[PDB]
């Protein structure tokens, strides 16, 4: 633990969210490029 | 329907040949181009909002 | 032409189970693909095979611990370490450790896709549904694997009935191989003997008619072919077994998918739940209806999984690539001309592909039990 | 469609071990990290103008 | 402040979304009509024998 609170994030759950945010950011820069 | 005819989907699609064109120039889109810009403005024009 | 609707009638996503459960150990690159822990044995369990024994009298003697798991009091009796008054290199003992290991495999599929179809198509944002499908069944066969492997590395097995092994399963004799209230209590039984740690609490009852109390402190996961003879089941003096969630639903907390209670067990049922199919005897005209199905024109019974996991039993690896990918490492390309295969002019013929790594570590496997049996129609 | 409404945003940019040395305090376990592993060239979703 | 560091800027507005459009969906179809129309004249006047 980095941190004293008594709920701490761990990298699990930020990949988790970045990989359930990912497929309409990669569709989106389809039309960028 | 509306929307349909303004971004070119649904019935407002040309049909397709294999042989011919799939051009349609976008009247509805245009003509409320210009009336977007005109309408917006009296609203951004000074930093106070309400008097 | 005629008026679509525009609604796209889809299916949506089910539900996975063991997955949730399963922790995740990272392995670190550079590293091969293979992780591995140490086990310490206690100094009294017969595992403890080693070689430093002395005994009480003052010889070698071949067992390094002072007696193994028996509760035979003459045996105790026989082994106990005593010392004298002048005692001096007596009793000596001994340990060992043991190491587990597990290993990492990889998955992936793709699909094509072309210019003309994606754009000349009737329904607008194809692609997102292709997409959409694409990942469901990524999740399904993920799920399906990590069933798989825990229903392959189970620790206690129980026949019902009076088998032996998955071919002495039979529906028919004179005793059928089901389940019975005797089963489900030697489960029990043998789970607490092997320390496994209990998951929920008693449910003491309210003040409301017609509510009754259970006591339950396992998680039992069974399909829903075994659903109506679960409820059908009586107990030991002829009454009904199965307690609906209808009666302890108030003062107390019904998880996911569940049906109801018996006995100590909370049943779980779950929705994709794997079977061994035409694994028994072979069926005859005096099938009384269970199911059976087709093996090489001949016909057989099914075996049913019946699994519950104890805490602790085992950790699922995972390989993180890159930085900014936990599993599932996604790739699109369109249909563009640079995309063509350098052969064919007129880019057309773009893909999809998604690809993961997988590999499970069975910590303990004496918490998994597992109970086979045959299902009716 | 508001980005106040939002939960997170992620964010990738490329730095050197001197920075993360200029505020020694503000962060933990930086021995226990391999280099050449995260690198941009290593890195292929990170868009960039580096060789 | 308290917010995400970042601003988010359109160019042309869509209702009810972040992200903006440029003016690049409007032109790609004559752009490539009118490059069609100009090769077609160069074509004329490469091949002739002069």
């Amino acid at each position: 633990k980095l941190t004293s609170w008594k709920n701490e994030l761990s990298l699990q759950a930020l990949k988790a969210d970045l990989d359930a945010a990912k497929p309409s950011h990669t569709a989106m820069m389809i039309k960028v490029k | 329907e509306w929307n349909d005819l303004m971004r070119i989907e649904g019935k407002a699609k040309p049909p397709k040949v294999k042989g011919r064109s799939q051009v349609q120039p976008k009247l509805v889109r245009r003509q409320a181009e210009w009336r977007y810009s005109a309408l917006t403005e009296p609203f951004l024009g000074s930093n106070k909002l309400f008097k | 032409t005629f008026f679509w609707l525009k609604k796209a009638i889809i299916t949506a996503r089910k539900e996975q189970y063991f997955m949730p459960l399963a922790s995740v150990t990272n392995m670190p690159k550079h590293y091969g693909k293979t992780i591995k822990v140490y086990e310490y044995v206690p100094l009294l369990d017969d595992r403890n095979i080693n070689d430093q024994g002395i005994d009480a009298s003052g010889a070698t003697i071949v067992n390094g611990n002072l007696y193994g798991s028996s509760k035979d009091i003459g045996n105790i009796t026989s082994k106990l370490p005593l010392l004298t008054e002048n005692g001096g290199r007596v009793n000596r003992v001994g340990f060992t450790r043991i190491a587990r290991e597990g290993s990492i495999h990889k998955f992936g599929f793709f699909y094509e896709f072309t210019q003309e179809s994606i754009d000349f198509d009737s329904d607008d944002g194809l692609m997102e549904h292709l997409s959409r499908e694409l990942m469901n069944g990524a999740t399904q066969i993920t799920e399906a694997v990590l069933q798989k492997d825990l229903l392959a590395a189970a620790g206690t097995v129980l026949y019902a009935g009076a088998a032996t092994s998955d071919a002495t399963i039979t529906g028919e004799g004179s005793t059928p191989s089901v389940v019975s209230y005797k089963n489900l209590m030697r489960l029990d039984q043998i789970l607490t003997e092997n320390r496994t740690p209990t998951q929920t609490t008693i449910i003491t009852g309210s003040r409301m008619i017609d509510t009754k109390v259970i006591g339950a402190t396992r998680v039992m996961y069974v399909g829903s072919e075994l659903v109506p003879e679960l409820k059908a089941m009586k107990d030991l003096f002829g009454n009904k077994a199965f307690i609906e969630t209808q009666h302890y639903a108030d003062a107390g907390t019904i998880m996911n998918g569940e049906v109801g209670s018996i006995d100590k067990f909370r049943i779980i049922q779950v929705p994709e739940m794997l079977h061994w199919a035409g694994a028994g005897a072979q069926a005859t005209g005096a099938n009384p209806g269970y199911r059976t199905s087709m093996v090489s024109g001949q016909e057989h019974y099914d075996v049913y999984p019946m699994l519950v996991v104890g805490d602790d039993s085992f950790t699922s690896i995972g390989f993180q690539t890159d930085g900014k990918s936990l599993k599932f490492t996604v790739m699109t390309k369109m249909p563009g001309k640079e995309t063509a295969d350098r052969n064919d002019p007129y880019g057309e013929t773009g893909f999809s592909s998604i690809k993961w790594y997988y590999g499970i570590l069975v910590k303990r496997p004496e918490r998994l039990a597992l109970i086979k049996t045959v299902a009716p129609l | 469609g508001d980005i106040n409404k939002a939960m997170f945003a992620i964010v990738s940019f490329e730095t050197c071990k001197a920075d993360l040395l200029k505020e020694k305090d503000r962060y933990h376990n930086l021995n226990k990290i391999d280099w050449q592993s995260s690198a941009p060239v290593n890195e292929p979703d990170h868009a960039t103008t580096t060789p | 402040d308290g917010k995400l560091p970042f601003v988010l800027i359109p160019y042309m507005p869509v209702k009810r979304d972040m992200y903006g459009e440029p003016d690049a969906e409007l032109l790609g179809d004559n752009q490539a009509v009118l490059g069609a129309v100009m090769r077609g004249m160069i074509d004329l006047l490469g091949r002739s024998a002069n």
